[PDB]
């Protein structure tokens, strides 16, 4: 008929992908976020804002290479490649960090549009949306590990770079400043990530291991009907096994996948909550009542009280080359020594 | 056009670009 | 009384609307060109 | 030192939801 | 608290993180827990109506 | 006095295990 | 309609009840070392 | 007929293993 | 057999018992405004307004009366110190009486509805169901939203008939409630300008009552009727949740980054200004100004005020907290009982020996001595044995100025490397560890803690959005699939997915 | 994903010239004043024989260009 | 003096739809309806109700008093 | 056939207006435009306080 | 002093007969 | 017979709800003042 | 401390008598 008429025939015309009316989102504000990240990879230095060179230019390989995070005088600025920080001159934005500040904050529309596309064709073949609200997880540790913890906490050079090598250098950063490791949402997290990992491995080793009979050869995977009315694994077994082995066993197969659903999300925000915690530094450090006892009296000694005197290690040594703008050359006397290990 | 056309040509068109230069910087004889 | 900085501002709020512009003139090219 | 108030919470956050959950229970196996 | 304090001094004498089985061994847990939350999500995105909309639907 | 707290929560975290197991419904037929 | 047309039961099965009771104990396990710090 | 998508095959994966050998040749002694 | 996380929608269809239920929610969330206020006030300790502030003793509730410009109580005591004759109806605890009184009214008002709740207001009454006219309902309350909105800008903030809000001094000293002058051009938008959000509320609800009697007017088109399904009813929840968590973000990160909405002397300082060392770099330009004059160092130091030199001190930088270390920041580290003035440390030619600020992610952060420039002459050693630069080796005094401890030096070194773990924190604080029994490690301040509930339950309703946002749209495959979905599935024969407007 | 022959003019033409595009977009080093990344004897001046440090932030166009 | 550019007092009708089934004791609940009524042709007669008495507001029998008040 | 008050005499006009809603667009257009609108001022007041658009009268120094 | 375990008694003795009257009274106003 | 030809059905209406509440407070407002001392 | 017991429970006995004046079962007839 009129205008968004014949825009609704097409992008809704079917072809081998589908672009769709978050895909006009999707397609355009991610795949740059692809290219800057190899980009910065590839050709693009960091030897200004950390004093670190990590290209692929400069002799690094695929797993120390990292589009790496401005420095810390670049506050919380959104670093635009126009503008008060950069003018417009590409190759000064390029050196300042502006790749990380493209790349993250161009993705996290991608993270939308991608989400959107996963609601739309749900809608269009008509299906139920529970494939929409699994993939929010993500989102949520996307957006907490890199957008919200580098907001509040003075400097977007507090964030984990884009790489293999630097996410390792944030996770003990974490590790070393943070104590991450006592966090209960933390234990969340753990719990629901591999506890996923385990019952993806119950699951696909019983469901083709109790399986019916209706081939000839013992290669089992040439006897399934995709169009079929009958089953493909015996359930009644399958609960009289995990029954008689483990002791409580599932009995209702719906209940079952929406309990795989329901699982590594539930890790996964409550793992977001205590990023949040700990990116407003409410960080899960030393308790009160071991440590008034283990100041008074001295051989305690427990594997806590080695925690924190190991992670203590940690931080006076890494600081001096990880931080260069805080301007600190420590005396050796200064570090802790552990005389003569 | 077409977005088949599209879809193949603009992700696989930088990658020898990019993989010339790679192969450009190890035979870099430093 | 315009700052550098909003001086090279207003050129993001005409460069996103030429971005809109061009994902409708790509939309009507095609789509009133197949119907 | 202990808190005052820790053991009221842990004892609270026990038998409340506890409750909750029995209340719902034997209604649910009263009628079958 | 024994564990972290086994996994950081590991982390001290052997670099686990960068070792190749290591890396594998993350894929493994990640890929894990994304192919059960994506099958999970397909399969209860696909249930047959049997039963209303007030009461459970796994009945 | 929290270690009464500590050893009342993880007995009864078992005991909930072994009400689990053996007073469970019966998972039945057709 | 003077009496509720809408008047509705909730249904709790004792999948549920070990489900709720093994949540709360095992939060409780985790976060009471926290709480009494 | 045509030239058959096996002989592709392996012309391809011996065109990746040359690659990646030089990708190890350049790790070795190379930056 | 509904299960117990839907029993909530026995009341999607019964708009009285929606209003019931809307009434009980208003008066518990009124009964905690109450409560928490007594409590707090119960708590509250008024004794002084220098050293011990509201913030210092975990007060929550009692910086918004006193933001608002509820500035005194029925005991004759004020918040700046002083005692005012006449309280009014409208103190503290008269407040906290007043919603204990709401909190029962509405209770009253909410038996009512669901008492009698098939009246014919809620009667469709052209042809006889049970529906409301939810644009003509979101007209009348944005009209009346925009009233309210108007009427506090204009009377309450810029003090018309009301009496006004805190507008502080920047630097921390003399804040006091006043009426604010509505500021209208490009400073109206620098938050930083009490101006600006007195012409906010002006300008907004003469818009809202705008756009409220615009939809009280006009009706919408059927093409964004059945685009955003507006005869539902929860789609209005799905948005509601969405702006609900958008005011969110913003109200934590006004909180947070400081604004003339969350003033210094109601909730402590931010983190921001410890590393851009503000109180610092401004006490020492308003020292050597005073040195430049003529002036010499023990009558030059001892101007400065304590409400000054308080906020100097990294204990009160809400950064240095902990999530499960409860309570406050008196039980903290102790109460602030005396200054004991700013110290110098001198080497064995006279070179003042500065040391080194500690940044805020180092928990214990080791001592060192810089000079002029950046180079360390001195530090306490981990390791004692092979020690260059130990105090005792160098021989570095110390010599006070200004404080309760005016006019001292120290040459021991087991009191120098007090002091030097003592001034590593910033300035030199007496403090009572007896009293409220203290543990000597800090705390949190109610700027902190605020901000992790809106962010958290911010990031919760992301969540509630998320959800309330698919489940509106698929209403009708709510419970499953139908038992024919065609085979429309196929790669390539259908060229649209179901859409049949050209296949 | 086997229907594949064409010995195109604009397919298998133009290939090897992004390659050698690629290619002297390096070996020229055209591409070390493009991005602005330094060269192996461009890391330390004589005048700093450090890591460089971004001091300050609205003049940081005026302040890069000095450590070059 | 026939001045409308904007139209605002056409005597265009309603597109009525009717509420959905807001059942949730069955399965199977539905949405509105479209073009479903007779578009319900618009009057400008005043009532007795002291809120709301005109029944609509796009109409000469409002407009003419809100000019003249005004 | 419910409960009868003065309020329910009163409201019920308010409560009457069930469904009629207009063909074609209506103001959907300039919808559009007061939510670029929108958009663009919270665009403004994002960069204002973010500093990365510098004005005259906006101090952004802790300090008037 | 003030009895923490007496807060703690006062507490229990509160909601443990509570909730026990509450199940009985549920499960009979669930039948009729 | 395997299934218990006993099972009897407990009924507690809301007077003796009531009663059983008020008991409680009443008996608490009494203690209480001792309790705490 | 002890003060909000007292009163929460005077005014929890106050609120039993309320809900039993107002909220009875009906004396229902024959
Ligand atoms: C769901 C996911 C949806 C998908 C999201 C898609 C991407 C959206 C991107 C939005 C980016 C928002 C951050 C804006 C950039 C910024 O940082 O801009 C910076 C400002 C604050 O600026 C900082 O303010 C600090 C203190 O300033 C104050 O003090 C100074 C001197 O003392 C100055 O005077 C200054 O003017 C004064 O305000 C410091 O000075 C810093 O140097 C300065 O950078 O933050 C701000 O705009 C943020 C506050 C206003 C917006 C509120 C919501 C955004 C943040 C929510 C969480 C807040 C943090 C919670 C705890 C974590
Ligand atoms: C749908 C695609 C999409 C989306 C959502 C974005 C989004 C974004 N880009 Mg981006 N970009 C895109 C495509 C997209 N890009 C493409 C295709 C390119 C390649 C050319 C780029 C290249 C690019 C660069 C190089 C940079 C960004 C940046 C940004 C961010 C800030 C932009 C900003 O401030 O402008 C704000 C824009 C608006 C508010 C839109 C204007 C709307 C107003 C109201 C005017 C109304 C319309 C106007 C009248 C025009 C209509 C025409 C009329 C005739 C009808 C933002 C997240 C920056 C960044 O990464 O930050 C670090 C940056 O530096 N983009
Ligand atoms: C503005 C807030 C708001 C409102 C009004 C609603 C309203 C509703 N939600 Mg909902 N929801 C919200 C936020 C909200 N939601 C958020 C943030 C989430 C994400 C966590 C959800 C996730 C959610 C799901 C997953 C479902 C609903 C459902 C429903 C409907 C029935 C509720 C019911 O019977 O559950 C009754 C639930 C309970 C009795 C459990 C309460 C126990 C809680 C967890 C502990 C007590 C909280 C405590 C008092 C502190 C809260 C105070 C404050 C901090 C909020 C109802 C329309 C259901 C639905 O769609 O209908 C089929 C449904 O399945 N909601
Ligand atoms: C209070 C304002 C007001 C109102 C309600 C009306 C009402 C009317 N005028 Mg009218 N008119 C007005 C002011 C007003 N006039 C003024 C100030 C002038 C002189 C410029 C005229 C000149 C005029 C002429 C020449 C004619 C009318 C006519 C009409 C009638 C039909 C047109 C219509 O739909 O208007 C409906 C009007 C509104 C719904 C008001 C909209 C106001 C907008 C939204 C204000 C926002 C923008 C603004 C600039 C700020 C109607 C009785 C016609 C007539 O009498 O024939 C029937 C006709 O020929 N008018
Ligand atoms: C179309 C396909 C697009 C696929 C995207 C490829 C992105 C990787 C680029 C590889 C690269 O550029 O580095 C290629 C670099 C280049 O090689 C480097 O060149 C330097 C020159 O000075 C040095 O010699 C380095 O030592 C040398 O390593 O080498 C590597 O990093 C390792 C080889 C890469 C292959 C390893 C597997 C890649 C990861 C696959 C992950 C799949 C699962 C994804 C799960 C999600
Ligand atoms: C395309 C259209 C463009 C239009 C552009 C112009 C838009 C203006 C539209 C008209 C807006 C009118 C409101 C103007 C108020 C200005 C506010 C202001 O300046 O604040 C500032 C003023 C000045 O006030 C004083 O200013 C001083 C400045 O130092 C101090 O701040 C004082 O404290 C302060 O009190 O505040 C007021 O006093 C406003 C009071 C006037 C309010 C009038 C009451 C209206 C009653 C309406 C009755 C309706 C009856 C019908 C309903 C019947 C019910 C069924
Ligand atoms: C009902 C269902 C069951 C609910 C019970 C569960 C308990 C709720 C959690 C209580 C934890 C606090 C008790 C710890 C003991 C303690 O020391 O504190 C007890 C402290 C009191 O502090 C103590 O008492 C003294 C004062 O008299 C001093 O202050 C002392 O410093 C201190 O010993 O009180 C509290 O902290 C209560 C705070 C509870 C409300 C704050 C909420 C925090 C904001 C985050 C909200 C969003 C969270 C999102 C995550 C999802
Ligand atoms: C031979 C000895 C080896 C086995 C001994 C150990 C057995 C372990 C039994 C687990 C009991 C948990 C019962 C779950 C409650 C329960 O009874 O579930 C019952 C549920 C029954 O499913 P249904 O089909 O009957 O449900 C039907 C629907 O209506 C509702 O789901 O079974 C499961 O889903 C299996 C999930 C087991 C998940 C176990 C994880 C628990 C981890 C441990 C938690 C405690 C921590 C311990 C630290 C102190
Ligand atoms: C254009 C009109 C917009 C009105 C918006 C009103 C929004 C709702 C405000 C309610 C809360 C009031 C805030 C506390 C107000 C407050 O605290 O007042 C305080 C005061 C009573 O307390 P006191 O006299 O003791 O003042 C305390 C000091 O004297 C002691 O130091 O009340 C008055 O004297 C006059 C109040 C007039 C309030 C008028 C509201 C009632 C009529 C509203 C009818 C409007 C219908 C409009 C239809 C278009
Ligand atoms: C920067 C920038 C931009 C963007 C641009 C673009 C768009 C780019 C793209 C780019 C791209 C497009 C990239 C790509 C890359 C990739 C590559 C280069 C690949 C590699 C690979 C390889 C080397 C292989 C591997 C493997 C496989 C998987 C197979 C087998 C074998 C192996 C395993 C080895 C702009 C101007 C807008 C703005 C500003 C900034
Ligand atoms: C009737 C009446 C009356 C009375 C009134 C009253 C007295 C009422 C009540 C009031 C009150 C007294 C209320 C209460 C409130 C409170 C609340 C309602 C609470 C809430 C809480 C919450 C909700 C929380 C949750 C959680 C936890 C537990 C902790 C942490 C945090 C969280 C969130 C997690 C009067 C006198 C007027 C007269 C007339 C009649
Ligand atoms: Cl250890």
């Amino acid at each position: 008929r009129t205008w968004f008429d014949d825009a609704d025939d097409w992008l809704r015309q079917d072809r081998f992908v589908f672009v769709g009316w978050s895909g006009l989102l999707l397609f355009p504000c991610a795949y740059f976020a692809l290219g800057g990240w190899l980009t910065g990879t590839t050709f693009v230095t960091s030897w200004y804002t950390h004093g670190l060179a990590t290209s692929y230019l400069e002799g690094c390989n695929f797993l120390t290479a990292a589009v790496s995070t401005p420095a810390n005088s670049m506050a919380h600025s959104l670093l635009f490649v126009w503008g008060p920080e950069a003018q417009g001159d590409f190759t000064r934005w390029c050196q300042l960090g502006g790749l990380w500040a493209f790349v993250a904050l161009h993705g996290a529309f991608g993270l939308i549009g991608f989400m959107l596309r996963q609601f739309e064709i749900a809608r269009s073949v008509n299906l139920r949306p529970y494939n929409a609200i699994a993939f929010s997880a993500p989102i949520a540790v996307f957006v907490s590990v890199f957008l919200i913890y580098p907001l509040g906490q003075s400097g977007w050079f507090f964030a984990p770079s884009f790489g293999v090598a630097a996410i390792f250098r944030f996770i003990l950063f974490f590790q070393g400043f943070h104590n991450w490791t006592l966090n209960p949402f933390h234990m969340m997290g753990v719990a629901g990530v591999l506890g996923a990992a385990l019952l993806c491995a119950i699951h696909g080793a019983t469901v083709e291991n109790t399986l019916f009979e209706d081939g000839d050869g013992a290669n089992t995977f040439r006897a399934f009907n995709p169009t079929q009315a009958e089953e493909t694994y015996s359930m009644v077994t399958a609960n009289r096994f995990w029954s008689q082995i483990f002791g409580v066993a599932f009995s209702n197969k719906r209940w079952l996948h929406f309990f795989m659903l329901l699982v590594p999300v539930t890790g996964l925000w409550m793992s977001a909550i205590g990023v949040v915690g700990l990116a407003l530094n409410l960080r899960a450090y030393d308790f009160v009542s071991q440590e008034i006892r283990a100041a008074e009296d001295p051989e305690f000694e427990t594997f806590y009280t080695k925690n924190i005197l190991l992670n203590e290690g940690i931080r006076a040594w890494m600081a001096a080359q990880d931080q260069p703008h805080e301007r600190l050359v420590f005396p050796e006397e200064v570090l802790p020594r552990g005389n003569a290990l | 056009f077409t977005v088949r056309w599209l879809a193949i040509h603009g992700i696989a068109v930088p990658t020898i670009f990019f993989l010339g230069a790679i192969t450009a910087m190890q035979f870099i004889q430093r | 009384a315009v700052t550098p900085s909003l001086k090279n501002f207003l050129g993001s709020l005409i460069a996103g609307a030429t971005v809109l512009g061009g994902i409708a003139l790509a939309i009507t090219a095609v789509s009133k060109f197949d119907k | 030192e202990v808190n005052i108030y820790g053991l009221t919470a842990t004892a609270l956050f026990i038998i409340i939801p506890t409750s909750f959950l029995l209340i719902l229970y034997v209604k649910t196996a009263s009628t079958q | 608290s024994g564990t972290f304090n086994f996994m950081i001094v590991f982390q001290a004498e052997h670099n686990i993180l960068m070792h190749p089985f290591h890396m594998l061994g993350v894929a493994g847990v990640f890929g894990g827990s994304l192919f059960s939350a994506m099958h999970g999500s397909l399969v209860t995105s696909s249930l047959i109506r049997e039963t209303t909309e007030n009461e459970s639907a796994n009945e | 006095m929290e270690a009464l707290v500590y050893t009342f929560l993880l007995v009864g975290t078992l005991g909930i295990i072994f009400f689990s197991i053996f007073f469970r419904d019966p998972p039945r037929m057709i | 309609a003077r009496p509720n047309p809408n008047k509705q039961v909730v249904e709790l099965n004792r999948t549920s009840l070990y489900w709720g009771l093994l949540l709360i104990f095992v939060l409780a396990v985790l976060f009471s070392s926290y709480i009494f710090n | 007929g045509r030239i058959p998508l096996w002989l592709v095959g392996t012309e391809e994966g011996t065109l990746a293993i040359g690659a990646i050998s030089c990708f190890f040749y350049g790790f070795l002694c190379w930056f | 057999g509904l299960p117990w996380y839907r029993v909530h929608t026995v009341v999607i269809n019964d708009p009285g018992r929606l209003i019931s239920v809307h009434l009980m929610h208003t008066a518990l969330v009124s009964g905690w405004a109450g409560s928490m206020a007594l409590f707090e006030i119960s708590v509250f300790d008024p004794s002084d307004p220098v050293l011990n502030p509201m913030w210092r003793q975990g007060m929550f509730v009692l910086p918004f009366m006193t933001r608002l410009g509820i500035t005194q109580s029925w005991g004759g005591w004020t918040i700046s110190g002083e005692t005012a004759t006449n309280p009014g109806i409208w103190s503290y605890e008269g407040v906290a009486a007043a919603h204990i009184i709401l909190s029962g009214a509405l209770f009253l008002a909410s038996v009512w509805h669901w008492t009698y709740w098939d009246l014919e207001l809620f009667r469709d009454p052209r042809t006889g169901k049970t529906a409301l006219d939810l644009p003509k309902i979101f007209g009348i309350h944005l009209f009346l939203s925009g009233l309210l909105c108007f009427g506090f800008g204009a009377f309450h903030v810029t003090g018309v008939f009301g009496p006004g809000i805190w507008v502080s001094d920047p630097y921390g000293l003399t804040g006091r409630v006043q009426p604010v002058a509505p500021s209208w051009g490009a400073d109206g938008f620098d938050p930083y300008n009490p101006g600006g959000i007195a012409s906010h509320h002006i300008a907004a609800g003469i818009l809202g009552v705008l756009a409220g009697l615009f939809h009280l007017c006009v009706r919408p088109s059927i093409r964004l009727y059945f685009g955003l399904s507006m005869g539902s009813i929860e789609t209005v929840l799905s948005s509601s949740i969405a702006a609900v968590f958008w005011a969110a973000f913003v109200v934590a990160g006004t909180m947070w980054y400081g604004s003339a909405a969350t003033p210094i002397e109601l909730f402590g300082p931010t983190r921001y200004q410890w590393d851009q060392g503000f109180f610092q770099q401004e006490i020492q330009k308003r020292v050597q100004a005073s040195l430049a004059e003529g002036a010499s160092l023990s009558d030059a130091w001892s101007r400065i005020p304590e409400k000054l030199a308080f906020y100097d001190y990294i204990g009160n930088n809400p950064a240095k907290g902990g999530l499960f270390r409860t309570g406050a920041m008196n039980s903290g580290d102790g109460i602030a009982v005396g200054w004991l003035g700013h110290a110098s440390f001198k080497d064995q030619e006279g070179r003042e020996l500065f040391v080194r600020r500690m940044p805020t992610f180092f928990e214990t952060f080791p001592v060192l001595l810089l000079d002029k420039d950046g180079i360390v002459r001195a530090d306490v050693p981990f390791r004692k044995a092979e020690s260059k630069y130990s105090i005792e080796q160098v021989g570095v005094s110390v010599t006070f100025y200004g404080g309760e401890l005016d006019g001292l030096t120290f040459t021991d070194p087991a009191t120098v490397k007090k002091y030097a773990r003592k001034a590593q924190l910033g300035e030199i604080f007496e403090f009572d560890r007896s009293t409220l029994q203290s543990d000597g490690v800090f705390r949190s301040s109610p700027r902190g803690w605020f901000t992790f509930g809106h962010v958290c339950f911010a990031l919760l309703f992301f969540f509630g959005h998320i959800w309330h946002g698919a489940r509106t749209i698929f209403r009708d495959v709510f419970a499953g699939i139908d038992d024919d979905i065609n085979d429309q599935v196929e790669f390539g024969k259908y060229k649209k997915l179901g859409d049949t407007s050209s296949l | 994903i086997l229907t594949s022959i064409r010995y195109w003019v604009i397919h298998s033409i133009t290939v090897p010239a992004l390659f050698i595009a690629g290619w002297l977009f390096v070996s020229t080093g055209l591409a070390y004043d493009v991005f602005g990344t330094p060269r192996p004897n461009e890391y330390f001046t004589e005048d700093r024989q450090e890591a460089p440090l971004i001091t300050d932030r609205f003049n940081a166009l005026e302040q890069v260009k000095k450590l070059s | 003096r026939g001045f409308d550019p904007l139209g605002l007092s056409k005597p265009s009708e309603f597109v009525v739809i009717g509420v959905d089934e807001n059942d949730q004791n069955a399965a199977k609940n539905n949405k509105g309806s479209v073009e479903a009524i007779v578009q319900a042709t618009p009057d400008e007669v005043s009532s007795e109700n002291r809120l709301a008495p005109y029944s609509e507001v796009f109409g000469l029998a409002r407009f003419r008093e809100c000019e003249l008040i005004h | 056939p419910g409960l009868v008050t003065p309020l329910g005499t009163l409201l019920r006009p308010l409560n009457s207006e069930a469904g009629k809603v207009l063909p074609g667009w209506g103001t959907t257009v300039l919808m559009a435009v007061f939510i670029l609108l929108f958009a663009a001022f919270l665009l403004i007041i994002l960069e204002i306080y973010n500093s990365s658009l510098i004005l005259d009268d906006v101090s952004m120094s802790w300090e008037t």
